């Protein structure tokens, strides 16, 4: 298998949903993470939420291709970003673009103990088709940059406490049935929605080095701190990466 | 299916939803750029050869732009083969090496660029996007670098470390997104044969071939990217593409005009 | 007042001494590009609304490069008025927000952009720079988005954190800064009334008024920001705009054609 | 009031004149900015001076507009910013360029102590109207971030003691009395020149965290040193905005 | 010499071995832009004088660009030289004062170009390979900064640390690269004259010389940078040079039409 | 003389055929170099190699001027420095870009202990006529920025022991002896190869402050470490600039 690039890295993914409800969600969670910084090292990676379905909503109005709201929904993601960052500013904390995380996060993480960027995955019109939604999206940016660097570790933090076997929030909410530990080839031969991009269990099947994938509930304070240190706070994710 | 229900499914369901999915394929269906056409000139095929090659095919696109509007990308070739030969024995992934080869198609793409600045055809970053030069009946085309911006996040083939998608893919995924009306392979070969005509004697020309019999003949990965085969058959607005050989004087004027020369591979 | 003595003014006093600034008022007036119009897309009034509102308008703006020049700037809408929301309640400055409602303004403009691409009319980021589109009767037209470049250095507004300089703002000053002669905003109104029309069933409608005039009936803050009122006041190119309803058809082609439809806001 | 993203900042703006005096006013300034390196965390911003003076004389001659002035005046205060900071360059001293002092001043500031930028604002032609010369300058960029980012204060380094009620050197200099303290408000219901830029005092109208601002002399050598700790060494301005 | 051999010393000799630079000097020779000329507007010789120097040349500019395609080049001037001064006196070296002119080149080509743009003429970043513009008719034209690319990788004098390669060499290597007609230097002064014509009242004109000519008499160092003067006899594209007075009217559509105003000066 | 910018550099220029030799000469490098990050704050710069080459056929074959050939070559060099900031990304090192180099090298080199660029000057089409091989390479750019930032040293690590009388691997092995020391005008009056651009000697007759360089061989461990500690063990050039 290809080495580590960063095997010191712990990555965190917040989704778009979690900044959606504003300071409610946001200051506990802001504070999590300053007691966090002296412990790891972080790239922390923002999601899109509510904005990039409104977005939707006018780009498929007007007829656009998939190509075409895939950046669309990035920029909202990079927005958040901006906001998170904003608020760990005085910790040394600041927001990257794509290009420096791509190439330059080893000299950025040794000036300072995290930075943050936009989970969305550069694919812009290049998206590939088949879907009128853009398909490579937060979560599914996210382990890709995770896996490329040999990261030792992933984190999803959502606004539910893990994956049901239906929508929690939906119009079965009654049959829905928390799942602890699941393997992405299970998850993948289901029907029926996820918290998670479809297209994440895709790329964890051709994975090298991510072994599980954690999905919290970051409106609960301390499971984000309890999942970065491999404490089962969650439903656990198996990628089909073998262990040595 | 109507506008309101879409709306209430993309504020109320999880992207995932095969009921949001269903909906919003339900869409209008706008085509940015109708009336171009994309065409790759193979790096290793036809840049790399140099003179003898890409002189009369500067030509050919200098002729054809009076009556088309071109959009032409560049592959990488055989430097970008060195590098992934020395990344690969180093064990870089394959989003480094995704970098890696993106320069190299900026290199071809700067040297047939700079062949045909004396005619008004630019070099963009942006190609779909360059809505001034493709307008022009002065100008009418542009041309652009072929490889994806996945960079370093290329997903991974199931074995090895070289990028899937490279420059065949980077230039049909422009042709489905803006919604192009031909996709054109310019190669060194006159088609796609029963096997591979450069290390069999036997080989017999296809002229015509579904990506499906394509897969059930082991012909996957042949004259083009496999991935791009996949892509094919998922794409909404080119649902065919042409392959033909770029070194026969006159093939890519011929085929511009409707001729059946080289491969024509359908999605279905 | 000579070159020689505001040389010598500009050379020995602070820039701040009225008697150098007195000087500088009496130079020439260049106007960069004088025969061109500045026309604002609402965001919230217009591209919001979808296809019913934007489609029509497209039409008119591809009829209306024929004969105008036309330098097209996009609003933001409601996606700014989330970003807000969000970043006031954590307690973020006015700077911080000027940023966040730049992105929302890109995203219209490059929608808007993609629909006029195969008209040869490009999305530029310069628009009072880039004279070739502007030049050429093929294309005649470009599109901008249309918030200030302030970002942090926004001045902010005597009480939250709103930012007071937005997307009217920003094409006035386009259109100020570089001499134009005629500013036009689309909305979803047919005009300026004595009260806002979707709240108050009374309302009258005013087809002329002057700023002072604006102010002392409480109208100040409706149909445009109020910030922009005042550097209407203060232009030395623009010395009046017009607002019109962008969901009447035609209305756009009319108000280019020197229809007084909607209202007439002067500054004196 | 909104939160200070770094309330631990220290903003100090070098005017262009100051600069201009070349090295018999700026090497005395680059030693007593190395000695205060390891003090504090300083943006050090820099003006224009007389070559934006030049460029307002041919700009003016060819009948430019006020929005096409300002950027070429803020080039100038670019200038003096690469070569004070190639002065302090073997202190780990570096210009940095504006969206990265817009977007990641944090994390450039945890790898080293100081970093230098322009201290004109990003207006460009986007410039308000009235004056043709542009009104938002060298002293109103840099309080405007200072105030955005709740820094624990902005000094004005000038080439003269203070404010004084007339200029010092021009016609009327027999009649010019210093004055130690004075209020943006005072200040902005008086007619005369000033040291400062007018639209300074309008920004200190509508502060938020900014209540006083030292104005110091630095072709006098301590000075500085002393206004960063708070010492009355110059004329304070102050904003109107109330302490707790 | 053929291209095999060619290729074999490429690959197993150094580029220093003569054996391969003689093979190489055999190669084609490509022009890009064979029909350009290229102007250089100088710095302190007429932008810094204002209304009265730069208005006539716009419209020449304008007027030559009808028949004539033109590639225009800015100087820095009296602004540059103020840097120089206040950076030579703290012991800055070469390489951080060429960053510090290029900055004043900029200033002077956004003037310009402010002046220009109405009538379709852009500023530019890539005037070699800016194709649209320089191919339609309607444009013809591009202004430029005319200082090197050389940044802190400057090469220093002998002696001192003033930038030896400024804006007159950096117009003069873009008219050599790109294989352009006609190089023209805009300046304050009809041409070459025996000594500096502004310091010395007997100088006697000199309509024509060569550079090896000029050094045999100490003219080295006049009207053009010296460092220029040996770039021209290395040239390959560009074997001579004109220089004349842009404060005489018509001066410059002159000279564009092949009238021998000002001083020729040949590289042999 | 100019004043030194950055006495406290160390700048290494590794030759792009050294590179060529993929992971059996760039494996024992990294760990080299690797050891050597807490001993000097490096600036380590990668020349281009055979890809250089191929691009020069070709283009060659195109008849492109020296212009176009010269932003050609550097690209392949840019693609080195990456591979090689790849394999060092865990140690904190990245590689920076041109731009970067040029004005913020101090604030990257206090936030990490060496960074990686490439050894091509920016000349691009405005490179020298007169051949048709651009003459301003690897070689030429590493040393006007060692030069012009006034660094402590600068070494130039090839795949030869040095240089000699001819070229080692060429036809004329039999005849060709190593030269322990020479200077920069001696070798500027010879004629034959060299395995250094000969702009570099011309560069080094105009130098301000680099007085000597060494070429040392890469291929064998341990000797980058003692040139970079002025042992000689390879060819050492003198520049002429004369000592105090
Ligand atoms: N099987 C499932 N298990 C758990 N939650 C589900 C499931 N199916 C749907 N959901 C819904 O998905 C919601 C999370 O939405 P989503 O993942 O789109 O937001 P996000 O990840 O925060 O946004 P982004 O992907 O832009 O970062 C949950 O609130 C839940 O109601
Ligand atoms: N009331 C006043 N009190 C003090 N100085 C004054 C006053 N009015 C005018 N001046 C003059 O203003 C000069 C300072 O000029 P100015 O503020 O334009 O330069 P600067 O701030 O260094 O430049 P920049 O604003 O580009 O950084 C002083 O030397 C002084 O002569
Ligand atoms: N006089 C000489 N002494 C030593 N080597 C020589 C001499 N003349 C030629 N050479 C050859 O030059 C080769 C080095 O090639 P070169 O300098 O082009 O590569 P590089 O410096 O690694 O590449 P780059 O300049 O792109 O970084 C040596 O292997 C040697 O065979
Ligand atoms: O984006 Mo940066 O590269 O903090 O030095
Ligand atoms: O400008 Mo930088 O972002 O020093 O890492
Ligand atoms: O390129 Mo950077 O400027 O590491 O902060
Ligand atoms: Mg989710
Ligand atoms: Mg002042
Ligand atoms: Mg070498």
């Amino acid at each position: 298998r290809p080495i580590r690039l960063l095997p010191w890295l712990q990555v965190v993914k917040i989704g778009g949903r979690v900044m959606d409800r504003g300071a409610d969600a946001i200051l506990p969670l802001v504070e999590e993470l300053r007691k966090l910084l002296p412990e790891h090292r972080l790239l922390i990676l923002t999601g899109a939420g509510v904005r990039a379905r409104h977005v939707f909503s006018v780009g498929l109005d007007l007829g656009l291709p998939v190509g075409s709201l895939a950046p669309l929904a990035a920029s909202e993601a990079g927005q958040n970003g901006h906001i998170l960052a904003a608020m760990l500013a005085s910790e040394g904390v600041s927001y990257v673009e794509h290009p420096t995380v791509a190439d330059q996060l080893a000299i950025h993480l040794s000036a300072t103990r995290a930075v943050v960027g936009s989970a969305f995955p550069p694919y812009h019109h290049h998206e590939f088709p088949g879907s009128r939604i853009p398909p490579h999206r937060a979560d599914t940016g996210a382990f890709l940059l995770a896996d490329a660097f040999g990261a030792a570790g992933l984190t999803i933090v959502e606004n539910v406490d893990g994956i049901y076997t239906a929508d929690p929030n939906g119009p079965d909410r009654g049959q829905a049935r928390f799942l602890p530990e699941t393997s992405a080839t299970d998850l993948a031969k289901s029907e029926g929605p996820l918290p998670v991009d479809r297209a994440l269990l895709d790329v964890m099947a051709t994975a090298r080095h991510i072994e599980r994938v954690q999905v919290v509930n970051g409106l609960v304070p301390g499971r984000l701190t309890a999942a970065l240190r491999g404490e089962h706070v969650g439903t656990l994710i198996r990628t089909g990466v073998r262990p040595a | 299916n109507s506008t309101a229900e879409l709306e209430e499914l993309l504020m109320q369901r999880s992207l995932t939803d095969p009921q949001l999915q269903a909906a919003a394929a339900a869409a209008a269906d706008f085509r940015i750029l109708p009336d171009a056409t994309v065409i790759k000139i193979g790096g290793q095929s036809v840049i790399d050869r140099g003179r003898a090659a890409v002189y009369p095919l500067v030509d050919e696109i200098v002729a054809a732009r009076k009556n088309h509007k071109l959009l032409i990308g560049t592959g990488a070739g055989t430097r970008a083969r060195h590098l992934y030969s020395i990344a690969a024995g180093l064990g870089l992934p394959a989003g480094v090496l995704a970098q890696l080869g993106s320069s190299v198609a900026d290199q071809n793409a700067a040297m047939l660029g700079q062949l045909l600045a004396k005619h008004g055809i630019p070099v963009v970053g942006g190609a779909g996007l360059s809505a001034v030069p493709l307008s022009l009946a002065e100008v009418n085309a542009v041309v652009f670098s072929g490889m994806p911006p996945y960079k370093l996040w290329m997903r991974p083939a199931a074995e090895g470390v070289i990028p899937p998608y490279r420059t065949d893919a980077g230039c049909f995924l422009l042709a489905e997104q803006f919604g192009c009306k031909q996709m054109i392979f310019v190669k060194d070969e006159d088609g796609l044969y029963t096997a591979n005509p450069k290390t069999s004697k036997d080989a017999t020309f296809i002229p015509r071939i579904s990506v499906d019999e394509m897969k059930a003949k082991g012909l996957h990965d042949s004259i083009l990217e496999f991935p791009v085969l996949d892509l094919l058959q998922s794409a909404q607005h080119v649902r065919e593409v042409q392959v033909v050989n770029g070194l026969v004087p006159g093939n890519l004027t011929r085929a511009l005009a409707g001729e059946h020369v080289g491969t024509i591979i359908t999605a279905s």
